[PDB]
Order: structure tokens, then sequence, then C-alpha cells
């Protein structure tokens, strides 16, 4: 009867609402289609108060809440986007990854292919703020499970066969990056104070 | 009124007290004085 | 009794759209000390140039 | 001029004091006095007037 929305755009919208972000580096077809039909996607998503913010420089899309410009509701609330607060370890790990990504961008430029970081590099850095939980096996398992948890949010790729990881471009658009820097520096200073 | 040291002479003629605020590193201090107390302070600067 | 019957899906609920904005970070208490210090800064005496 | 100044304080509320604490660069407590007839706030560029 009525016209049906194109198959590719339907696939794009469903995938984008499932994972929360596309990437040209891992889904070139779908990413290309959405940028060629920005009005169509933004129209499909507008009724839900959802909207896509496009980052051409890093070749990344992500779903963001659309709600109106600074109404009496200073902080947005949305039935679907359930806000979450990461636990301490996740926050510190995200701060470390944020710092690494920013540092690499400072050298290779914005949007440069992220250098692969070895798992071994991260363990000493977490040990600064968490000490040694008791064994190398325990700490490595903790790091692996934390990276698996973060992969859900799309911040990092899964460890490869050589036990390295990559930092997804999404980490640049976190909610409030000032929170990471302040907390990280605060603990980094407290450890020196107490030692 | 607020002025960054402009047309002060005009302020003298239509206001009775001034708040002198100065910067020092990352901390700013504020003082409240009358025009005549500041005039006396200048007269102390007048020895130079 | 862990087979999966071919019954349809109804009431399919869409929630948890993982918008990156939705995240928040850990709040850590700082119980070091609380500041009485309320010195009146009487040192605000003028120190200004010509 | 004070003949017109009789309106101030008589009919309407007038600002007379502002008290700060750890607001901007004003570490610690502070306070400034406002004369009922009018005040002028002066200082070098970028010191804390605004
Ligand atoms: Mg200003």
């Amino acid at each position: 009867s009525e016209t049906r929305t194109l198959q590719k755009i339907r696939e794009a919208t469903q995938e984008l609402l499932k994972y929360g972000l596309l990437e040209e580096a891992s889904k070139p077809n779908l990413y290309r289609i959405v940028l060629s039909h920005p009005e169509e996607v933004t129209r499909i998503l507008e009724p839900l108060d959802l909207d896509i913010g496009i980052d051409e420089i890093r070749g990344l899309l992500y779903v963001k809440v659309r709600l109106d410009e600074t109404p009496a509701q200073d902080e947005w609330a949305h039935p679907l986007v359930r806000r979450q607060r990461l636990n301490l370890e996740q926050s510190l790990l995200v701060a470390i990854l944020r710092q690494h990504f920013v540092a690499w961008e400072q050298e290779s430029g914005t949007g440069a292919s992220q250098a692969q970081i070895a798992i071994d590099d991260l363990l000493p850095q977490l040990q600064i703020y968490l000490g040694d939980p008791g064994s190398e096996s325990k700490e490595r398992t903790r790091l692996l499970t934390l990276l698996d948890q973060l992969k859900g949010h799309g911040l990092v790729t899964s460890p490869d066969a050589h036990e390295r990881i990559v930092i997804r471009p999404i980490i640049a658009h976190l909610a409030d990056p000032i929170n990471l820097q302040a907390l990280l520096a605060w603990l980094r200073e407290q450890i020196a104070q107490q030692t | 009124f607020i002025t960054p040291n402009k047309e002060m002479r005009l302020l003298r003629d239509h206001t009775r007290s001034a708040i002198v605020v100065h910067r020092r590193g990352q901390n700013s201090n504020m003082a409240s004085l009358s025009w005549e107390e500041l005039e006396r302070h200048y007269q102390r600067r007048g020895n130079a | 009794r862990k087979q999966e019957v071919p019954l349809p899906a109804v009431g399919v609920a869409v929630t948890g759209i993982p918008a990156i904005e939705r995240l928040r970070f850990k709040e850590v208490d700082d119980e070091a000390e609380q500041t009485l210090d309320l010195s009146n800064h009487a040192a605000d005496l003028t120190q200004i140039g010509d | 001029m004070n003949q017109v100044s009789g309106l101030a304080g008589k009919e309407s509320f007038i600002l007379t004091r502002i008290e700060l604490f750890n607001w901007g660069g004003f570490h610690g407590l502070h306070q400034a006095a406002i004369h009922q007839d009018g005040t002028a706030v002066i200082g070098p560029t970028g010191s804390g007037k605004t």
C-alpha cells in the first residue's frame, strides 16, 4: 500500500539504534549511505527525540538526545536513554584511554589512525591508582574484563591475537571530559601526598 | 557603574564611593573606599 | 526444557539506546578537611601604578 | 545634587553590600560597600569587576 523506507536506510537506523555508533572504518557502506541521506535519517529519528551528530573528521556517527534548547529542563531526561554512572575502576580506565587518545592526536593530528596499545602498557598505569590486587593473573583478568565491559559502550576494540587494543573514535565525544582530568589528577596527587 | 579606569573624573562627580579591585596572580582582592580617602591616598603618592 | 519454541515476538521493547552522551563518571569523596578560613583580606590596600 | 538623592533610601530598596566567598579568583571571604547615592567600581583590565 504505502511506500516503504529504503532497505539500506532501515538497516542503518536499526544498527545505529542498537550499537549507538557507526564507523567508516568498520562499516563503510552503511556509513556512506547515511551521510548521503542526512534528511531522511534525521526525519526518521526526530519523532523519538533522537538525532545524529556527524563527525566527518573522525568518520564517526553517534546518537544524541535532541531535546529543545535550554528550556526550564536544564538537564535533559529521556525515556529511552537510561543514564548510567560508571564505577570507579571503569572511570579510571576511561580516563587513561582518553589521555592516551588525546596525546596521540596531539602528535599524529586529529583523526589519525590510532596506534595500537599493548595490554602490558596499561597494567602498570592502573597499578598506579589501584596497586597490586594480589597477583598478575588477577590484575590481567580484571583489565581484560574491564576492556570487555567498555567494548560494550564502543570505546575500545576487542584485544587482538597479540593482546593489543585500539581506541575507538567515540571517546572524543564523552559527556563531560573535564570530569576525567580532574579526578585522575586528584588521585595522582593524593598518592604522592600519602606515599 | 563599572569602568576599567576610563572617564574616572566623571565618576567622581556623580558617585560618592569607589571599589578598587586589583589582580595578583590567581587571586583578586577588593577594597571599598570613599573618594576623599582615595584622594588622601593620592596625596601620599604626591610625595613622589 | 531449554529448547526454544517457535512462538512469535510481541511487546518487543526498545530501550537502552546506547547514546554516548548518557554516560557519567564516578564520584569520589574527599574527606580531607573543611575550610573555616574567612580572613577579611584587609591587605586590599591600594598597590597600583601611575 | 544631594537634593535629588533624597529619593534613594526613602522610596526604594538600594544596594549597599555584596559578599563573596571562593567566587572566581576571590579566594577566601570578601565584601564591598555600596554608597546609597551611587558607587563606581574601578581597576585594571581583567581583575574581577565583572
Ligand atoms: Mg568583565
